């Protein structure tokens, strides 16, 4: 069903990511440059706060100024909804492409199958640019965003587009907030990946304890600390399948970044992406031998301080040629 | 404050605590304590306690609960309005709104 | 219509420039010492 | 061409 009032379409498992970018890309949407996926609770319930909404008015600003693909859940369920009315506005005031996965399972309401007009167990968002409902079945809405929406990630951040530096390839950041598990599932699942995560160290629940993390018994007593109420209610026997995640999270720390709440910087949000986007390129050492791509990526992404100590830093024979090309940019 | 939380008599019922903490004013314990996060209010659950606090004259009680996910245009739909209308007037400014419009 | 929502949204603006106007008084230094 | 392209994403 295709609605508008954006386009919209039905999604199956078994669907190649190849053909859905090919879909994607070909018909409606032009080349990504990047693509900031927010990852958070699709519950109702959120912390919302001029904090909150300091913390992502300069997101969506980035993400249109470089041109960036937006993933959110996508179904008018707190940030979600503050995510669309901010599209909304930025639109009122040289386009953003938000693309919205959802159950179809969940989905109430059901219009099938052409421009049918849906006015109204699932409430979905009408102010996406694009949104997909997903569901080979299973109307008991069960957990699917999972087997699409990471494959498609992955997918793409395999897609090597010469431009933006950066080995000729796309950042695929994943930026958490959100207080849910579905949202540890995620960090777990793109740890698994090269994909390097940024979690906020605020109102966050789930997202305090990996900050406090940066001995199972300190594990188990931190995520008593925060949602008690959630603590006491899972059983025991579950505990386990979130200890070792959380394990999986403090595996590697080369790729786990978090922002400081104490900072009140304006351009912030810019930094923590960059520094952690900055990181994944320099450990992966596909292109550690190359000395030029550095500086290329450091320069589109304003690094003044980041670039002077680590690029030139000293005894390193640059010489006066190698500035050649970078300068004129 | 301590001693209703502590109680536990009404530890159960999650408003009454809500509508002793607005009268004393205190807006930083409601915000964390009351609200807080994990809990679903949602958007009927404020009504009389945000008609009270227009009331009582608490504007920050009334901005944290416009801005904490309560819907004003619903609110207003209600006929509260004419209630808030034909009661809440002074008298005094009634009179002198009459006497100004007429002279 | 339109018009207002462009209203709406100047007036955002407007309202997150009081709000940095109030806050440029640099005093976060006192709580950062505590 | 869009018919043929829903239809084969259908399956």
């Amino acid at each position: 069903g295709d609605i508008q009032f954006g386009k919209y379409l039905r999604l199956s498992c078994d669907t190649d990511s190849e053909t859905l970018y090919e879909l994607l890309t070909q018909h409606w949407h032009l080349k990504t440059p990047n693509l900031v996926i927010s990852v958070t609770g699709g519950a109702k319930n959120f912390a919302l706060k001029p904090r909150m909404r300091k913390i992502f008015s300069r997101l969506i600003y980035i993400a249109q100024s470089k041109g960036a693909w937006i993933l959110t859940g996508g179904t008018h369920y707190g940030l979600m909804k503050y995510i669309g009315e901010v599209v909304r506005d930025n639109t009122i005031s040289e386009n953003i492409v938000a693309i919205g996965i959802a159950a179809w399972g969940m989905v109430s309401n059901r219009d099938t199958l052409f421009s049918a007009q849906y006015i109204m167990l699932y409430i979905l968002d009408n102010n996406h640019t694009h949104l997909l409902l997903v569901d080979n079945g299973c109307h008991g809405h069960p957990t699917v965003e999972a087997k699409l929406r990471n494959q498609l990630e992955k997918y793409i951040s395999e897609r090597t587009s010469q431009d933006s530096n950066y080995g000729g390839k796309i950042p695929i950041v994943c930026f958490a907030q959100g207080g849910g598990r579905e949202t540890l599932k995620a960090i777990n699942t793109s740890v698994k990946s090269k994909i390097p995560c940024v979690v906020v160290e605020g109102s966050g629940q789930i997202a305090d304890v990996i900050a406090s993390l940066v001995t199972s018994s300190m594990v188990k007593e931190k995520l008593v600390r925060f949602l008690p109420r959630t603590v006491s209610r899972l059983p025991e026997e579950e505990i386990e399948s979130w200890i070792k995640w959380l394990k999986e999270i403090l595996e590697s720390s080369h790729l786990l970044t978090v922002i400081k709440m104490e900072e009140a910087g304006d351009e912030i949000v810019s930094n923590a992406i960059s520094y952690a986007l900055y990181k994944a390129f320099s450990t992966n050492e596909q292109d550690k031998d190359n000395w030029n791509g550095q500086l290329k990526l450091l320069l589109e992404w304003n690094q003044l301080d980041l670039a002077s100590d680590e690029i030139f830093t000293n005894d390193r024979r640059w010489e006066s040629a190698d500035l050649q090309e970078v300068m004129f940019t | 404050y301590k001693a209703f939380s502590t109680n536990e008599q009404d530890k159960d019922n999650w408003n009454g605590q809500l509508k002793l903490l607005l009268e004393w004013n205190q807006l930083d314990l409601a915000s964390d304590e009351i609200f807080t996060n994990d809990r679903r209010w949602e958007s009927a659950d404020l009504q009389e306690v945000m008609f009270t606090a227009l009331i009582k004259d608490r504007p920050k009680f009334v901005r944290l609960f416009l801005e904490n996910g309560l819907n004003l245009q619903k609110f207003l739909t209600n006929e509260v309005l004419t209630e808030l209308f034909s009661t809440h007037f002074s008298t005094l400014v009634y009179r002198n709104l009459q006497i100004a419009k007429n002279s | 219509n339109e018009t207002l929502a462009w209203e709406g949204v100047m007036k955002e603006n407007y309202l997150v420039k009081i709000n940095t106007k109030a806050n440029d008084n640099s005093e976060e230094m006192r709580h950062r010492f505590r | 061409d869009l018919v043929n392209f829903i239809q084969a994403n259908f399956k």
